[PDB]
């Protein structure tokens, strides 16, 4: 008892209680820590765009030249005899901006032979949007405006129309190398631009010059004219037509039974709110 | 092969001989001498005879 | 029934052989794992009720099984089902101590498949109840004993399917 | 019995008609629960 | 892009005809109710943040799995993406409501959206629900605002609902 | 039912039903029309009885809807009222038959073992049933309320 | 299950006879042929995924209307059951390649085919067109006797469906 | 004891003790002095052990010692520790006997019915026993602590 | 996920280049540094429980009003979600310690932080004060280069929130 | 991008947990063997050109059809492409070897590669073989280098092999 009197009364006086705050346990079931970026975009999530700044030694200039060549020509090998040594020398001398170096590369006969002479006009427009603007076409009307400008003003004026666009200046300025952007949602961007950018961007190992049965065909134009589709994922990532089985948890059944349970559900919530269970008097014990 | 795969190809000789009596003759085997005569013919002359 | 040790004795008795080197090696392979079997049994026994509750929670209840039309609907049948679960757990603990599955055949599996067919007891659902108890058991008993406990739960479940 | 001795598996065996009532009774007779409580404390003559 | 007038015009043209007196007066009525429409669009704009916030609080109240590891609204990056999508959809619903036509919503937002989410592993049923909650609160605001002239906005509340319901249906 | 109970005892002495174990059946038949009516009345107000039972319960025992309580939370409370809906249903069955019979097989034999596993406090389930008696009984005439009350007190008794 | 081995054994058994030089010569054919067969099998096996998606799509491209609402190429379940079915065919083709005969095709797809397709309103034309497409693409995965083998069995399915 | 258990099985099969039965009596009796030391240590610290069990218990279940709790109050708590003192005593008996015969007849057979009547939450009594294991075990060498621990886990087992 | 290893590899890849002595020297830094990092990690790991309860409370002691009714430090759910959140931060600090870079912090807490906190009416000040407190106590759990590492990452979070 | 630590972290996070003492010591061991790892990566970098060259000489020694007209390593343009691909793959294998994880190899190099080659008409079995030859020579160098301290590098030689074997399997 006495062990009770001494080590036990004040202790109960609320000290015993304080309360019961703490935890949390778990914790969503399944996996996926910041992966999705696994669909070949891990490097790209947001690719880090290379800015070249003044009083630059060289190593930075050599890195910007490599980045600009990787962006404009993809993963395609370029011979040392095929490099535009004059444009690289003008960039090394700070005599041209990164924007104007890209203009000289895009107007070059090498870019004309690989992307213009070997490809359909619509696929050439799809690729210019990829290389110069880092994005897919938003509407079939955008492909039509570039095609009409090409037909009226010729090749060099189509290239200038991408580089003198307010969109190019707003996003890359004069000193940033273009980088792939279609993996982000921008304000005013179509949701279909992500799927189309992914169809155009076959991952880092992708060659835009591939003569094998799809690479010269319009990957995006088939879809654009209308309501019909998505982009080929080369398809071992778009889950190869998973047919959307339907992630629905065992709770599915509770929903069904309680729908009767749901009449009691409201009553649950409804009396919970009028009520708080902090009250613990409970007994009467008359 | 319709008859051969079903009633011959996966059974023993007793089941096959008694199935011949049910299918072709429509009756059951009468004694052991009917079975010991037919299988001797099977081993001597094959399934076609 | 038989255990590791009597499995060997009876295999030699029918040949009338004294135990030889191969026999003696087998028996050693049992004795050398013996202390670990005991510790594992004491964990299972003392957590029996919690293992059933966590196994039922992951694999049986909150489902059509416990709803009208389901085989574990009614307090009667819910009680019969977790009663069964306790049998499985308890006997698997015997098999694992003995280091021999023979008791699971003699006193648990014999006729059980057809008994369940005759009452309507869902076999696939019962297997999940077995493999959920295994999952819990393997956490509680630790590295030492996990694989050895596990096999007799797997013996039970391929005995029904 | 306050959920005592009883018959785990014994009840399912008797119901199911796997075992018959005579048999179940015989099992019940030779068991620990029985030996203790009726033969644990008696000379050889009243237990019979 | 279409609005309710432009839609009329496209259907008329496909007949090779000047607008029918039928269609004319349907459009005269839209002009008749346009002050109410402006208040309805204004109701959403003026409470956009709270509409998204309140929808959000409630979505995660219901679906506490999304904010556990792995869950699709965990860690901060994913929650920000989810909050951003709630805003994007509320935005195109308000555009449709100013326009009197769903097309901007269907063409710029809903087209391809389901297949995006499935590719991403984003649970579409949860996204549908977040849209249902935005609807409840948005309409709440359309119906009970600051010193607007008293009248009947049920026609507009319905139409707003169908835009919320289009989005939900399209996504689930 | 009353029928099942009478008959089962009859076959047990290899005998015919006697003049007593007929009178009860006759009483039950007259009672059954009234009994059927009471069950229908109870069925009509089921949602109100359950909900008001659930409020009466959580005032009297707030501990079950508290941190370490079996019914703590919105969906641990939803299942709790569903169980209260189950038992009201069984009570209507018991009343109509005239004998408790089926309710026992459906919801008391095995109930200790079920709830012990789930760790549900049995005596507070008995309280939830008293709470339903109080509500249901206020929707019935004095005579019918008593007749119903016996079946409520049985369930309260069996969870014990 | 029909293979060169089972066929010669069946023919021996039915005459109550040991296998003789006639029957063993036959078996050598089946064994000599295994290399080409099994190369076809490995190529069809690893390309299965895309061969199936290619043929499924081609059924919709050749029968555009199938993909409209109210039709049998619409909704996840039809399109799912289609991929599955072509996958069944390619699977049994590989089995027939590996087995040394049409047995797997005869027992698991041909026996009963028309009755099933007729009850379920499945047109053979789709399946022929799935297979014609698979035959087009298998032209560049294989060559020589592996291609001839692949062809033999694809064509066997197309004749079963006509 | 080990003796009682061996003999009862012997007499019930009308026979002398087995080699096995004789062996265990021998191994058991060899551990006599050790078992007596284990009981002494724990007897010597009894007042400390119950208390530390009692603190461990009320942290883990502050509710038992709360308005609607079986052990709520100074004298409802005094009886609770007294019950913890009872079970520690029985554990010392079991250790010196080498089995549970005594522990069982004195304090587990009938314990469900006793505590159900008093409405004592059985599983929190099992916790009080785990708490005593933890304290007692910290006053014993590794080998003796394990030997003691089996008897604590038995009681924990029987209240189940 | 940003670590010394991933950074040098990224820089090589982007110039189409094998790893050279520059990049391997860098990697050696990360490996040489692992011991101090991982000691900090183990200490933060086992003290997690109390570091979290200490910081949670300190948020209420520094912002007393939070714990009054109608406020965001009131009721079980707010106070629960708070402990959890500080626990998330300590968790990613240990990850950043073990990983050899800020990656885990950048990817799981920094990316999106402000948008989330702004929508949910969560003041960074609380979180800074949680972290300032955690920094005070970690002064006596560690010393030398393990403390410097712990500090580096705690401070990194505080700057992310200012 | 993942390395061996980052991988640990992702798996821990999916549990909602601080790294297990299990995982901690696995990573302590990686730090333990890291000097050897640096030598192994250095072995490849320091002989990259010869590894590619020697693999190449031997590939065309075996498969003289590739260097005939009609062959996929003819004319100079195609041979340069083939030599370039040999370098690219050797490069991502060395990255994986510094990282202690295959992901950079699988994500930036192997993903889609087979389907590229098939589209191009590039014989994948020949490419697989060129990778097998690079493996032989690369490991040769990992095992027998300039004045490195003597010890056991077999664990690392295995791991390097699996990266070569991943690539081969993925491509063939
Ligand atoms: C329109 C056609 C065209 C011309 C003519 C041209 C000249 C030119 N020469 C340059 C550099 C250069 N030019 C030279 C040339 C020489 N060094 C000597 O000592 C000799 C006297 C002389 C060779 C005979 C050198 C060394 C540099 C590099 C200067 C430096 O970066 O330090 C640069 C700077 C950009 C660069 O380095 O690539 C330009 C633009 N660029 C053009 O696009
Ligand atoms: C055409 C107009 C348009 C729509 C509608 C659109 C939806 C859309 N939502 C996305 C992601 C997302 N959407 C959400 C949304 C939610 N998360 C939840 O838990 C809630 C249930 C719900 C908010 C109510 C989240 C969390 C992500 C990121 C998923 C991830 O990366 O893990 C993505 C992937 C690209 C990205 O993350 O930016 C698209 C394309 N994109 C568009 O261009
Ligand atoms: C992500 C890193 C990456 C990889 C791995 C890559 C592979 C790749 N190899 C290609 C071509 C090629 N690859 C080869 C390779 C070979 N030919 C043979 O006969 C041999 C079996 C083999 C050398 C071992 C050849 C010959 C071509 C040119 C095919 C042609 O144009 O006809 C192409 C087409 C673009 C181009 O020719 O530049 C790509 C994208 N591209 C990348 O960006
Ligand atoms: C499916 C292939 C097949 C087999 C295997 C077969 C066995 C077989 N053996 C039989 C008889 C027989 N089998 C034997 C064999 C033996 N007697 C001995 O003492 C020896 C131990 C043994 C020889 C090694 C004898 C003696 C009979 C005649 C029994 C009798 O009629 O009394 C019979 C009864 C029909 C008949 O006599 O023809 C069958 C069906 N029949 C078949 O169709
Ligand atoms: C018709 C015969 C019958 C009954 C009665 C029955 C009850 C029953 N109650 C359950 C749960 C439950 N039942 C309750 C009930 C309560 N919680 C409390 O604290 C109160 C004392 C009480 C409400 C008055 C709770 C809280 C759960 C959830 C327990 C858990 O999930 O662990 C479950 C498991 C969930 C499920 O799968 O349905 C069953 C089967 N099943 C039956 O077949
Ligand atoms: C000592 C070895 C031994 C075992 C294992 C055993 C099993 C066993 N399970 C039985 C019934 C049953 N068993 C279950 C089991 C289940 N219900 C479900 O839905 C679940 C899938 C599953 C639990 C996981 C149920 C519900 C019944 C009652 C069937 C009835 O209503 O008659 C019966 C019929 C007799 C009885 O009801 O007790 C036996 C004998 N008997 C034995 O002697
Ligand atoms: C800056 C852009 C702009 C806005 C927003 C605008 C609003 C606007 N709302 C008006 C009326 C109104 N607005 C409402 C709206 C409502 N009534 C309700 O009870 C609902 C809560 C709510 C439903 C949306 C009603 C009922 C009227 C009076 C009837 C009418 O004029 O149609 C009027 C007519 C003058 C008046 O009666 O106050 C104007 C000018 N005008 C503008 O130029
Ligand atoms: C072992 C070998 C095997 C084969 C070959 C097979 C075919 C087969 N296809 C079926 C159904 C089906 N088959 C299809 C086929 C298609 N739908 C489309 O989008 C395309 C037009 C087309 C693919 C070219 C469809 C839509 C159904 C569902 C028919 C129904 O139940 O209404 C069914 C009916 C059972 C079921 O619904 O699954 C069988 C048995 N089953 C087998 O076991
Ligand atoms: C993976 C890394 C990660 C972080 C850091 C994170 C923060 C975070 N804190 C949240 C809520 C919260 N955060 C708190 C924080 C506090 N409350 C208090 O008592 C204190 C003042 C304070 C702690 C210092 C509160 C009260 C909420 C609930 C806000 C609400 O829904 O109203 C939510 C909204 C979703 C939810 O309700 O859980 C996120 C995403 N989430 C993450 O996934
Ligand atoms: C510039 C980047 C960099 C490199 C490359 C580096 C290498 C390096 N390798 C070392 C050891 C070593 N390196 C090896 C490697 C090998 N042993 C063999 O027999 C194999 C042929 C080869 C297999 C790869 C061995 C066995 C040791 C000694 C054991 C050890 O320190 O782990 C040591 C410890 C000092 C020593 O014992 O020499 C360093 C610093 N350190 C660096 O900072």
């Amino acid at each position: 008892l006495s062990m009770v009197r001494d080590i036990f009364g004040r202790g109960y006086m609320d000290r015993l209680s304080q309360t019961r705050a703490i935890d949390y346990s778990a914790d969503q079931a399944t996996a996926d820590g910041a992966a999705q970026t696994k669909l070949g975009i891990t490097a790209i999530a947001p690719d880090q765009g290379v800015e070249l700044r003044p009083n630059f030694t060289e190593a930075d200039v050599i890195t910007v030249i490599r980045a600009a060549y990787k962006q404009l020509f993809g993963n395609t090998y370029i011979l040392e005899s095929e490099r535009v040594i004059q444009a690289e020398s003008l960039l090394r001398n700070g005599s041209i901006s990164v924007r104007e170096f890209i203009r000289i590369l895009a107007k070059s006969d090498l870019y004309k032979e690989r992307f213009f002479r070997c490809t359909s006009n619509n696929r050439f427009i799809e690729l210019n949007l990829k290389h110069l603007l880092g994005r897919a076409p938003y509407n079939q009307g955008e492909i039509a405006e570039h095609l009409d400008r090409y037909c009226q003003s010729g090749y060099d004026a189509e290239i200038d129309s991408y580089i003198d666009s307010d969109e190019y200046r707003r996003v890359f300025g004069e000193n940033t190398v273009p980088y792939f952007r279609g993996f982000k949602y921008q304000v005013g961007q179509s949701a279909a631009a992500f799927e189309r950018m992914r169809a155009l961007y076959s991952g880092d190992a992708g060659s835009d010059t591939d003569r094998n049965q799809n690479g010269q065909r319009t990957e995006l134009t088939s879809g654009l004219a209308d309501p019909a589709q998505p982009v080929r994922a080369r398809t071992d990532y778009a889950l190869t037509r998973v047919d959307i089985p339907g992630g629905n948890g065992a709770a599915g059944r509770l929903a069904a039974l309680d729908e009767s349970l749901g009449s009691w559900l409201d009553a649950a919530r409804d009396l919970i709110s009028q009520n708080d269970y902090s009250q613990k008097a409970i007994e009467v014990e008359p | 092969d319709l008859y051969k795969e079903r009633f011959f190809n996966k059974a023993s000789n007793n089941r096959f001989i008694e199935l011949n009596f049910k299918h072709l003759l429509g009756r059951a085997p009468y004694n052991h001498g009917e079975i010991q005569e037919h299988f001797g013919l099977y081993h001597k002359a094959g399934y076609d005879v | 029934m038989q255990d590791a040790i009597t499995a060997v004795i009876n295999n030699y008795d029918v040949q009338g052989k004294y135990l030889d080197g191969a026999a003696l090696d087998k028996l050693k392979a049992y004795f050398t794992t013996g202390a670990v079997r005991v510790r594992a049994a004491a964990v299972i026994s003392s957590n029996a009720t919690t293992i059933i509750k966590e196994a039922a929670a992951k694999a049986l209840i909150y489902s059509d099984l416990t709803r009208p039309g389901g085989n574990m609907y009614t307090t009667r049948r819910y009680a019969a089902c977790i009663r069964d679960m306790d049998y499985f757990l308890r006997y698997a603990t015997y098999a694992m101590l003995a280091g021999d599955p023979s008791i699971l055949d003699e006193r648990v599996l014999n006729g059980l498949k057809e008994t369940y067919n005759s009452l309507g007891v869902p076999i696939a659902a019962t297997v999940g109840g077995i493999q959920a108890m295994k999952e819990v058991v393997g956490g509680l008993v630790g590295p030492d004993a996990a694989k050895e406990a596990s096999i007799y739960f797997d013996y039970l479940s391929s005995g029904l399917s | 019995p306050p959920s005592y001795l009883r018959l785990s598996e014994a009840e399912s065996k008797l119901k199911n008609n796997e075992i018959s009532v005579r048999e179940f009774v015989r099992r019940l007779g030779r068991s620990e629960n029985y030996r203790k409580r009726f033969f644990e404390p008696y000379s050889s003559p009243k237990v019979v | 892009m279409q609005d309710a007038f432009t839609k009329a015009i496209v259907a008329a043209d496909l007949r090779g005809s000047f607008l029918s007196e039928q269609e004319l007066n349907q459009l005269t009525n839209l002009v008749k109710e346009s002050n109410k429409r402006l208040d309805a669009v204004n109701a959403i704009t003026g409470n956009a943040a709270e509409i998204i916030s309140d929808a959000a609080h409630k979505l995660f109240a219901e679906q506490t799995d999304l904010i556990r590891p792995g869950g699709n609204a965990y860690p901060n990056r994913r929650m920000a993406a989810c909050l951003r999508d709630m805003e994007i959809i509320l935005r195109y619903v308000s555009y449709a409501l100013l326009a009197g036509d769903a097309s901007v919503l269907e063409d710029r937002c809903l087209n391809g959206l389901k297949e995006t989410y499935v590719a991403l592993g984003t649970p579409t049923r949860s996204v549908a629900r977040a849209v249902q909650l935005m609807k409840e609160t948005a309409i709440g605001y359309v119906n009970s605002p600051s010193g607007v002239t008293r009248g009947d906005c049920s026609a507009l509340v319905n139409e707003a609902a169908t835009y919320f319901d289009k989005a939900a249906a399209s996504i689930a | 039912s009353v029928l099942t109970k009478a008959i089962v005892n009859a076959d047990a002495e290899a005998r015919y039903l006697s003049p007593g174990e007929l009178d009860r059946i006759k009483s039950f038949v007259a009672s059954g029309e009234r009994r059927l009516r009471i069950a229908q009345t109870l069925t009509e107000a089921r949602e109100r009885i359950v909900k008001q039972a659930g409020d009466q319960l959580f005032q009297i025992r707030p501990d079950v809807v508290s941190p370490g309580g079996n019914a703590y939370g919105e969906k641990m409370t939803a299942l709790c009222l569903r169980d209260l809906d189950y038992y009201l249903r069984l009570v209507t069955y018991g009343i109509v038959a005239g004998d408790v019979t089926p309710i026992e097989e459906i919801g008391i034999i095995g109930v200790k073992e079920m709830y012990n596993s789930l760790q549900t406090p049995i005596p507070a389930v008995a309280e939830g049933v008293r709470a339903m008696k109080n509500v249901a009984t206020s929707l019935l005439s004095g005579d019918d309320a008593a007749e119903a009350g016996f079946y409520f007190d049985y369930l309260v008794g069996a969870m014990q | 299950m029909k293979t060169v081995i089972t066929e010669v054994i069946a023919s021996a058994d039915s005459q109550g006879r040991f296998l003789n030089n006639t029957e063993l010569q036959a078996a050598n054919g089946r064994f000599q042929r295994a290399t080409a067969s099994m190369e076809a099998a490995r190529a069809l096996t690893s390309n299965a995924d895309s061969l199936v998606k290619g043929a499924v799509q081609e059924v919709y491209n050749k029968f555009p209307y199938l993909t409209q609402p109210g039709q049998m190429g619409y909704g996840d379940t039809n399109q799912a059951k289609c991929a599955r079915d072509i996958s069944h065919y390619l699977r049994f083709i590989t089995y027939s390649l590996v087995a040394g005969g049409t047995g797997p095709l005869d027992d698991y797809i041909v026996a009963g085919l028309r009755e099933v397709n007729r009850t379920f309103n499945l047109s053979p034309s789709w399946y022929i067109e799935a297979l014609k497409h698979i035959k087009g693409k298998v032209g560049s995965q294989l060559s020589g006797q592996p291609l001839t083998e692949a062809n033999a069995y694809i064509d066997y399915c197309i004749n079963a469906l006509s």
